[PDB]
């Protein structure tokens, strides 16, 4: 308890002793971003000490050290909780944090403000962190509004771009619409449980949580990017590849799913919360596999890539097994980061160029980004006994034995088809064929600081999902027992799409024209969500505000009902009373007419 | 800017660092008061009834 | 300890005695003796050596006892220097209620926490202690808004009377 | 009080006996003295407020708000010393007068045990604020905002003035404490519902309320640095203030007659905070901001729970140091570049990189980010409301969205971007001016360790 | 019109004393004033301020009120008698109406 | 004392004078010192009063 409750803090306040060097002058800017690796590198090792205590032994613990306000019978403390969750999670992001800090010294050497850049990383990460322990929804709250602004930082990096800044903005609004239901669920639980705390609310165990739920459900629809409130995540590519990497990886998009993973003490009991969450997790994983199919950014791929990946998870939560969703947190948090950083290798190597089409060629030119490119994306598709496979596979095959929405299953089957199209499309186009970049060739993959980096996720991508899966303790009944047809459709599927995808490439070498057809715009222009709804929706708000609420209502009617017609009325009335002949006749003569209404009609006389 | 953050430093400082040396003397070999019952008849001072040495210096001095 | 064992109650500990059934040595109990020596030790020493300080300084506080005063329904109405005394009273109980309330939602919660997949069994007792003490907690305090006081404290409890003394009548 | 009634009067032979080249560094200095003991005022307790005499108290309630008071003058100062270098000695010297003038009114205003004494003082500070506002602004649309200021609280406050009286007269006594005691129920007639109105709308107007608000924007632009400062911070806080205490004679009818009211604020803030979204001018972008924020404050006045009034006097005084911070922010822009207009100068954390990390600091307290007290008090306010009624979650909602929104709106508009081409007299940020953003900030995140000496009587 | 002065020009502190603090033209009194504000803004107020509220003994009396309520619990659960009863005030001195 | 610093000490004497002048107003309420019922009590052998 001593060792166990020690070393587990010491990682999270290891991470802060570079912000605190950093904000308190005490540190040699040398190196900074030395610095910062450095300790991500440490807190790995001693976050690997609780997490190897909780395998031996299931050990866990709730640490609330420091009673911060108490308001009437709500004591608020800081807590964290260092439970199966936190204690896998945490370990899994600093080595994956450990690779894309590696990979962004290489990477943004050339920037200015690189030490600004490391710090902010750090933040983010530290909010993740707090986010990911957090015993109470306040502590929660905080880091949920943390990463969401780290996010608007990070992805807005470039702020000379007017496009960085409208990309931040716009996963700040997105995300602030998702943190409604945040704010929803806390209310309800103070209200009829009178607690924010995790331990309260599964106690108590609420069994009309549809509001609380639908809240959750909402909060993770924004921070993890499900159909509705998805446009941001693709957006967020403005941001540096290495602000990509982790943001998709760790981080912000898989907070909405942990949320829910972490309430699942609730949602195991409420059905009807469980088909909310897979219709929308299927449509989504559907909706942007469709999206990728014909994008020709390698980020928004990959991008696309992420949006789908989240969309199953949400499935798996909408199946009623968080323990798998979040198994494929951890694994999909290995190749995808090992993903965007071998396109941030490839787009550094062809002077930041990013189109597919102006690729190719590549498969010799750079040998280890193509051999971490393949084992991402063939860990990505599944392939047996990669980290992808352990979770991914356990999923497809626990939800076609589940009692379940039929539609949502066979989506979510054609999305598995759809994840193997469109990365053999970056595979085909990116390094097969003939090269189609500039004359001028500087291909250089040859930094020790580039190599590393990915060695350390490619060591992942094939063995983490092994090793993970043969030490967490089981808490479930896995469902082993199925036909043929059911056991293996994940595999069927995917090589369906590898065969389809591979017919679909090679026919772009035909010397035939084909005029565009109407499905291939909508795929490629996003299904016009973000054509229409980006400008619908700000042009009918925008126009209100000035139109109306500040032009009609301001500056007109609020002043005309009151000052504009009370002055008006003292000028005119003024008016009446100066405008006088100053003759002696008249004002005596207004004096008999006073004295006589005086008498008749008042009778002040009596 | 860096003269601005290099002075707000140094005053913080100035008398910050006395205030952290100040209190941790003051819990080394000062320290806190220990938890007793009444003694009988006895008449305890308002700021009597504070554990730490600084609240209780506070609660005299001032209050 | 520190604090009480009967206000803050906690179960036996049932530690299992170590039973390796693997040739392989345990990382954890090497990890263990180290952070004993590098950690536990010289932190230990830092602490006797505080302590040793405390003790040639020894000084005492006290905790505060208040006298019973007549509450609110023994006030005349409009005496204000009685129903001065009854009303802080009032807001000195009403601060402690609530502490009370605290006491017995961190038992629940600690019981959770510690009993692990059993807790909807195991803490069958704490439940039923906070929705008892949850439910005189609402009876007395709830629904008096912002200025709230004791005589509006009193309204609340003689319409709750009222409507018993009724029900019963029906009986 | 008088270990601060005093002394701040005697800021006055201070500044007017002072070298003429001493009279920005004696004042400051000392008011700064005065800010440091006014901490004695948090011996808090439990039950009883604390209780001077026959004339002044002090609450929870109170404290923060004298505190935030006091330690505004010096911020005032600082502010102020650069726009008035040219001024003549003697007119800065009745500037500065002005400022100690309304101090004095205010601490006494916040403190006053009897209500006729607040209503005097409450009063009291109309004049130095309009003679600031009028004498010391830049344009001509100054005398009519002063004005507006004028009539706009004098037409609340005479029938307030009378409904006092008649308070008095029927129940003997104004006095707070023997209020609490003696206060009987308000039932049902139209001479209470006029007594209500009579009693609620002079701080409604102070809020100000929405439909009541065209004053603000008038009054917070027009007026100068200092000026904007104490009304955003402060004098607005007259109303809440105000609210709070004058609810307690007010019940039950309070149940029925808040419900115009808060229907105007809580479609109020999202109607104010749309405005901010096509606010063209930088200052009254700020100035609308408020009016957003305070309408929280009178949803959970009204409301009347333990709740919401935590929420209400945390948001009080976490608005009072933001929206401060950001009249001070965009007035350091508009020494260098002499316009309010928003869109005029872009792209300024390319030349004034320490002066952008104020902005994004001010605008994120803005927007609410936890843990800082501006979330505290604008959630607590929140899960309080729910539980009034669960759908005003959703006006809540949209409102924290647009407010994100705007906030980082003029975060980006005047930081981020292209720096505008024409614009070359941007020097590097002052001393002064560094110094005055962090004094605000520091103070605001520093009150997130220890909140609880900020949530007001029912903490 | 009239006889009026233009508008005076711009006068950048920074020309004249490029060590300026922004406070006065006087570079003596200009580093004067930024003292007072640093040493009594900063080192006083809020050094030593956040110092006088974190200690602040027993703030509006929370602690005493969490050490009374223990021992009550501990006095009521040892002797029967319920945690906390429904009703504030004993009913034997209060007569219902009607 | 100087001809440049006297000043400087109108505010700190303003504050001991308010004080003082606090303290003044805490004797005229003196009417319930040591009799109220929540802290009536003796007087110790050596006290004058419980509190001035
Ligand atoms: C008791 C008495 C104590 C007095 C108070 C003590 C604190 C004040 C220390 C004063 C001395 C500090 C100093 O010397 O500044 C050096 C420090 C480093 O020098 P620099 O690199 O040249 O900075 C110049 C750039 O402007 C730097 O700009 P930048 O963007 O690179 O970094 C500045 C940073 C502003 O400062 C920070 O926020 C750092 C991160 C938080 C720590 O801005 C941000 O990072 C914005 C995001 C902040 C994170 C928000 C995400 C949510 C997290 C919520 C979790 C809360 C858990 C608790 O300068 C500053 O950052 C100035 C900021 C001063 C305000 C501190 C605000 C703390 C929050
Ligand atoms: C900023 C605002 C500052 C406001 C003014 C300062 C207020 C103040 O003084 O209170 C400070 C407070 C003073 O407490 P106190 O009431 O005076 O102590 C009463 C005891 O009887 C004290 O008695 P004691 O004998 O136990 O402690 C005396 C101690 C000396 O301790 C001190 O006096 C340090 C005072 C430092 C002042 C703060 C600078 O003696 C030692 O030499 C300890 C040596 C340990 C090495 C072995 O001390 C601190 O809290 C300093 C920090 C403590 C260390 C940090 C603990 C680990 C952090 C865990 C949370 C992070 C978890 C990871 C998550 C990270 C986020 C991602
Ligand atoms: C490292 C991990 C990352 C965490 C982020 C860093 C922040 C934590 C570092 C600090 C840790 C130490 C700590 O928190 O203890 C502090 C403690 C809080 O923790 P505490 O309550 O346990 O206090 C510790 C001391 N004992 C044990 C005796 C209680 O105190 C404070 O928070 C100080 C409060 C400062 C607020 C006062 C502001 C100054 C007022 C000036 C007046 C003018 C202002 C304007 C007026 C406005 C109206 C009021
Ligand atoms: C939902 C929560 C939301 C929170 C939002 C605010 C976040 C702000 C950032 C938090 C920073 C970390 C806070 C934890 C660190 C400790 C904080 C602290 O001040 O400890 C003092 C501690 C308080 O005692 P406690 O009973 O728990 O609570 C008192 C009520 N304030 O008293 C003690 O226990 C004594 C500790 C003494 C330790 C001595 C060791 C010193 C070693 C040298 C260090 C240098
Ligand atoms: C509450 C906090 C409790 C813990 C307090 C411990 C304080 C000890 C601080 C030691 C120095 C911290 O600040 C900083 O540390 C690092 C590592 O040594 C140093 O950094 C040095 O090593 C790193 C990597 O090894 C290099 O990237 C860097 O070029 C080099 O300067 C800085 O020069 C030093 O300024
Ligand atoms: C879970 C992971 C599963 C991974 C599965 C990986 C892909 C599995 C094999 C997909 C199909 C193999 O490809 C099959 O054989 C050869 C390639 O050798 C192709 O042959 C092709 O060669 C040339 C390329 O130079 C094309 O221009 C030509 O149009 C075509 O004839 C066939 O068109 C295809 O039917
Ligand atoms: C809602 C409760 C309380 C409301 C009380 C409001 C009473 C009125 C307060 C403001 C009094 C200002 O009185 C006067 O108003 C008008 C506009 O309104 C201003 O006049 C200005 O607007 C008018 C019409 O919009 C123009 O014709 C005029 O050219 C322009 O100067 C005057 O400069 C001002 O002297
Ligand atoms: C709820 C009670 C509210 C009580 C509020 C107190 C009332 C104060 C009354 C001030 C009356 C004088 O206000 C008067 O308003 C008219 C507005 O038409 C202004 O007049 C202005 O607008 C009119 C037409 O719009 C023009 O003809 C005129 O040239 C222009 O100056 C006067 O310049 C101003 O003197
Ligand atoms: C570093 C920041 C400082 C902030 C400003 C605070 C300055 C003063 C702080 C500490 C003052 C001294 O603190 C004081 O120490 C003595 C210990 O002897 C305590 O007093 C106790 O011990 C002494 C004997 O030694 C006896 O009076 C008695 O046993 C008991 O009262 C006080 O209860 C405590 O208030
Ligand atoms: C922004 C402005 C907000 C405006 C808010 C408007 C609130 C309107 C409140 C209406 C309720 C007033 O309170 C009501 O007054 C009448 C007085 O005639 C009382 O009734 C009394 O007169 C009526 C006659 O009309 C009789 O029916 C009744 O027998 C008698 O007792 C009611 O017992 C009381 O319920
Ligand atoms: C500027 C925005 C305008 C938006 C429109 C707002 C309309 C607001 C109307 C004010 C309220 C009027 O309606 C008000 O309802 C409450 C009940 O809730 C009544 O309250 C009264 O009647 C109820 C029963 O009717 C009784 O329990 C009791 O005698 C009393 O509470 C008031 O007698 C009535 O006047
Ligand atoms: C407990 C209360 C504490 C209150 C503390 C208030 C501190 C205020 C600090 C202001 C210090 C100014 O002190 C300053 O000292 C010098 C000599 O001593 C004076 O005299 C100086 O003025 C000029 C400036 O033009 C100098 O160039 C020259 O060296 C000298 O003649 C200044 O006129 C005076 O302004």
């Amino acid at each position: 308890m001593n060792m166990f409750s020690s070393l587990s803090l010491v990682t999270l306040l290891l991470l802060t002793m570079p912000i605190m060097m950093m904000s308190f002058n005490t540190y040699k800017p040398s190196n900074y971003p030395l610095y910062v690796k450095t300790a991500i590198s440490y807190a790995f090792i001693t976050s690997m000490i609780p997490t190897m205590m909780f395998i031996h032994s299931g050990q866990e613990l709730i640490i609330s050290n420091w009673h911060w306000l108490t308001i009437q019978t709500l004591k608020l403390s800081l807590s964290f909780k260092m439970d199966y969750f936190s204690m896998m999670f945490i370990p899994v992001a600093l080595f994956v944090t450990w690779s894309i800090m590696e990979f962004s010294m290489w990477y943004m050497y050339s920037d200015p403000n690189i030490n600004k850049f490391f710090k902010y990383l750090l933040l983010f990460l530290i909010t993740m962190l707090i986010l990911v322990t957090a015993n109470n929804l306040f502590q929660l709250f905080i880091g949920w509004e943390g990463v969401g602004i780290m996010s608007f930082l990070l992805i807005g990096w470039w702020y000379g771009r007017a496009d960085a800044n409208t990309a931040a903005l716009q996963a700040i609004l997105y995300n602030r619409i998702g943190d409604i239901g945040f704010i929803l669920a806390m209310a309800w639980f103070l209200t009829n449980l009178n607690t924010w705390d995790l331990q309260q609310i599964f106690m108590l165990n609420p069994s009309d949580s549809n509001m609380p739920l639908i809240g959750l459900a909402l909060a993770a629809t924004g921070k993890s990017a499900q159909f509705g409130l998805h446009p941001w995540l693709p957006s967020a590519m403005e941001g540096p590849t290495p602000v990509s990497a982790l943001l998709h990886s760790s981080t912000m998009v898989v907070a909405g799913i942990f949320l829910l993973i972490r309430f699942y003490p609730l949602t195991e009991n409420n059905k009807y919360i469980q088909s909310i969450t897979l219709c929308l997790g299927a449509i989504t994983t559907l909706f942007t596999a469709m999206c990728a199919l014909t994008q020709n950014d390698i980020k928004k791929i990959i991008a696309f890539s992420t949006s789908s990946q989240l969309g199953l998870m949400m499935v798996t939560i909408g199946i009623n097994q968080p323990y798998l969703a979040f198994l494929h947190i951890c694994t999909h948090a290995f190749f995808k980061a090992m993903l965007f950083m071998c396109s941030g290798s490839i787009i550094h190597s062809l002077n930041d160029e990013q189109d597919i089409r102006k690729m190719g060629g590549l498969f010799k030119a750079m040998p280890f980004t193509t051999t971490a490119l393949i084992v991402g994306s063939l860990a990505l598709t599944g392939m047996p006994f990669l980290t992808g496979f352990y979770s991914k596979d356990l999923i497809i095959e626990a939800a076609n034995t589940s009692y379940t929405n039929a539609w949502a299953l066979l989506m979510t089957l054609i999305a598995t088809s759809f994840t193997a199209i469109y990365s053999t499309r970056i595979i085909f186009f990116a390094l097969l064929g003939q090269p189609r970049f500039p004359t001028l060739v500087n291909i250089n993959e040859n930094n020790p600081l580039l190599i590393n980096s990915i060695k350390r996720l490619l060591i992942g991508s094939l063995f983490a999902g092994y090793i993970i899966s043969n030490n967490i303790p089981p808490t479930t009944i896995p469902q082993m027992t199925m036909p043929y047809y059911l056991k293996t459709t994940a595999l069927i599927v995917t090589i369906l799409g590898f065969i389809l995808a591979l017919e679909i490439s090679n026919m772009t070498k035909n010397l035939k024209y084909h005029y565009p057809s109407n499905a291939f715009k909508f795929s490629t222009l996003l299904g016009y969500f973000p054509t229409i709804m980006h400008r619908l929706a700000p042009y009918m708000n925008l126009s209100m505000s000035q139109k109306s609420a500040s032009s009609l209502l301001d500056l007109i009617w609020l002043e005309a009902i009151l000052p504009k017609t009370i002055s008006l009325a003292q000028m005119k009335a003024s008016t009446l009373v100066t405008n006088q002949k100053g003759l002696i006749k008249l004002y005596f003569l207004s004096f008999l007419i006073t004295i006589l209404i005086s008498m008749i009609l008042f009778n002040f006389h009596e | 800017d860096k003269r601005f953050l290099k002075l707000l430093r140094f005053y913080i400082l100035l008398t910050g660092i006395p205030v952290a040396i100040g209190i941790t003397l003051i819990n080394v070999f000062i320290g806190e008061a220990e938890l007793a019952e009444i003694p009988e008849g006895y008449v305890p001072e308002h700021w009597e009834y504070f554990k730490h040495p600084i609240s209780r210096w506070i609660a005299r001095t001032f209050f | 300890d520190s604090w009480d064992k009967d206000v803050y109650p906690e179960p036996p500990r049932r530690t299992p005695a170590p039973s390796p059934q693997t040739s392989l040595p345990n990382p954890i109990t090497y990890l263990t003796k180290a952070f004993d020596l590098l950690v536990d030790r010289p932190v230990t020493l830092v602490r006797e050596f505080i302590e040793r300080q405390h003790a040639k300084n020894k000084y005492y506080y006290y905790h505060r006892e208040f006298r019973r005063v007549p509450d609110i329904t023994e006030c005349q109405e409009k005496d204000v220097l009685c129903m001065f005394e009854a009303e802080m009273q009032w807001r000195r109980d009403y601060k402690v209620d609530q502490e009370i309330v605290n006491i017995i939602q961190e038992r629940l919660k600690a019981c959770q926490q510690r009993e692990g997949e059993s807790h909807r069994q195991n803490c069958a007792k704490e439940l039923e202690q906070f929705t008892q003490v949850v439910k005189a907690y609402q009876d007395r305090y709830h629904d008096l808004g912002a200025h709230y006081s004791a005589r509006k404290c009193l309204a609340k409890q003689k319409q709750r009377m009222l409507a018993e003394r009724k029900a019963a009548k029906e009986a | 009080m008088l270990k601060y009634i005093i002394p701040t009067i005697m800021l006055m032979p201070l500044t007017w006996l002072s070298k003429n080249n001493m009279i920005w560094v004696n004042s400051t200095a000392h008011s700064l003295l005065i800010s440091f003991t006014s901490l004695l005022l948090m011996n808090q307790f439990g039950d009883n407020s604390l209780n001077f005499s026959l004339l002044f108290f002090s609450d929870s309630l109170s404290t923060p708000l004298l505190i935030l008071t006091m330690w505004l003058l010096p911020l005032m100062l600082m502010a102020s010393q650069h726009h008035l270098s040219k001024e003549n000695l003697t007119r800065k010297k009745l500037f500065i007068t002005m400022l100690i003038s309304l101090q004095l009114f205010l601490i006494m205003t916040f403190t006053a045990m009897e209500l006729i004494l607040f209503y005097i003082l409450f009063e009291a500070t109309l004049v130095p604020t309009l003679i600031i506002i009028t004498r010391w602004g830049n344009q001509t649309e100054r005398l009519n905002a002063g004005l507006y200021f004028l009539f706009y609280t004098l037409a609340g406050s005479l029938p307030l003035l009378v409904a006092l009286i008649y308070i008095q007269n029927t129940v003997g006594s104004l006095n707070f404490l023997m209020l609490q005691y003696w206060v009987q129920p308000v039932h049902n007639s139209w001479s209470n519902v006029f007594m209500w109105l009579a009693c609620m709308m002079a701080f409604m107007v102070k809020m100000p309320l929405y439909g009541l608000h065209l004053w603000l924007p008038k009054a917070h632009v027009e007026a100068p640095i200092a000026g904007s400062m104490v009304l955003a911070a402060v004098l607005l806080k007259l109303g809440g203030y105000g609210m709070l205490r004058i609810t307690l004679i007010l019940n039950p009818m309070t149940d029925f007659m808040a419900y115009p009211f808060i229907m105007l604020s809580l479609w109020g803030m999202i109607m104010t905070s749309s405005i901010c979204l096509r606010q063209t001018d930088l200052k009254s972008l700020i100035a609308y901001s408020s009016v957003s924020h305070m309408a929280l404050v009178i949803v959970a006045i009204l409301i009347q729970t333990p709740w919401s009034y935590m929420g209400a006097t945390a948001l009080m005084i976490a608005h009072g140091l933001t929206s401060s911070m950001l009249f001070c922010l965009a007035n350091s822009n508009y020494e260098r570049i002499h316009s309010r207009t928003m869109i005029l100068a872009r792209g300024l954390q390319t030349l004034l990189p320490l002066m952008a990390t104020w902005w994004l600091l001010a605008s994120l307290t803005n927007l609410a980010l936890p843990p800082t007290i501006n979330l505290i008090g604008e959630l607590f306010v929140v899960m309080s409301t729910f539980s009034w009624s669960n759908i005003t979650i959703i006006l809540m909602g949209v409102n924290m969205v647009i407010t994100a929104l705007y906030s980082l709106y003029m975060l980006i508009m005047t930081q981020r971007g292209k720096y505008t081409y024409h614009i070359n007299n941007i020097s590097p940020s002052f001393t002064r001016e560094n110094a005055l953003m962090s004094l605000h900030i520091l103070p605001l995140l520093l009150l997130t360790l220890n909140p609880k000496i900020i949530l007001g009587p029912l903490y | 019109r009239w006889q009026e002065d233009p508008e005076p020009e711009d006068e950048n502190l920074y020309e004249k004393n490029p060590d300026s603090h922004g406070y006065d033209k006087d570079p003596a009194v200009d580093i004067w004033n930024m003292r007072v504000v640093f040493f009594f803004g900063f080192s006083i107020v809020l050094v030593l301020g956040s110092t006088f509220v974190a200690y602040l003994p027993d703030y509006r009396m929370q602690e005493w009120a969490r050490r009374e309520a223990e021992r009550l619990v501990k006095y009521r659960e040892a002797h029967g008698l319920p945690i906390m009863e429904s009703n504030c005030f004993d009913p034997s001195k209060i007569q219902l109406p009607e | 004392v100087v001809r440049d610093h006297w000043v400087h000490v109108l505010v700190p004497m303003g504050f001991v004078f308010g004080y003082y002048l606090d303290r003044k107003n805490d004797e005229k309420l003196t009417a319930f010192r040591n009799k109220s019922l929540l802290y009536k009590r003796e007087l110790k052998p050596n006290e004058e009063v419980t509190w001035k």
